[PDB]
């Protein structure tokens, strides 16, 4: 809901004191797009030794 | 590919003539997937080459067979009046007979 409820779940207490009692987390910028890149080709010889 | 043969060929007694395929397929278990089958007019075929390097027991020597590349070679060492028949190569490589177009043999 906000650092002060994190910074609370990190320390496992509902009273925080003064000062910067916890270094949260940290910032990890999410992945917005994926990609695929494989290469071109044609199909495979299946079946010629089955 | 679907095998493919001379329209036909011709000859007369004792002269050694020789028949071509081509279309032949592979797999792991080699190439030597050529059989030769021999029908005479009105009546049921009958097994000539199988193995080109080798043929069923009981065969008579007139006949032998070769492979070279994609092409196979069916040769005869001597005609007579009643080898005038239809022969067919065929192919069993990847589990599936694919019989040839068929080639006819006349003097």
């Amino acid at each position: 809901l906000d650092p002060l409820s994190e910074t609370k779940c990190t320390l496992k207490s509902f009273t925080v004191e003064k000062g910067i009692y916890q270094t949260s987390n940290f910032r990890v910028q999410p992945t917005e797009s994926i990609v695929r890149f494989p290469n071109i080709t044609n199909l495979c010889p299946f079946h010629e030794v089955f | 590919s679907a095998l493919t043969q001379p329209p036909s060929a011709s000859g007369s007694p004792g002269q050694s003539v020789t028949i071509s395929c081509t279309g032949a397929s592979s797999d792991v278990g080699g190439y030597n997937y050529v059989s030769w089958y021999q029908q005479h007019p009105g009546k049921a075929p009958k097994l000539m080459i199988y193995e080109v390097n080798k043929r069923p027991s009981g065969v008579p020597d007139r006949f032998s067979g070769s492979k070279s590349g994609n092409t196979a070679s069916l040769t005869i060492s001597g005609l007579q009046a009643d080898d005038e028949a239809d022969y067919y190569c065929c192919s069993y490589a990847l589990s599936r007979v694919v019989f040839g177009g068929g080639t006819m043999l006349t003097v």
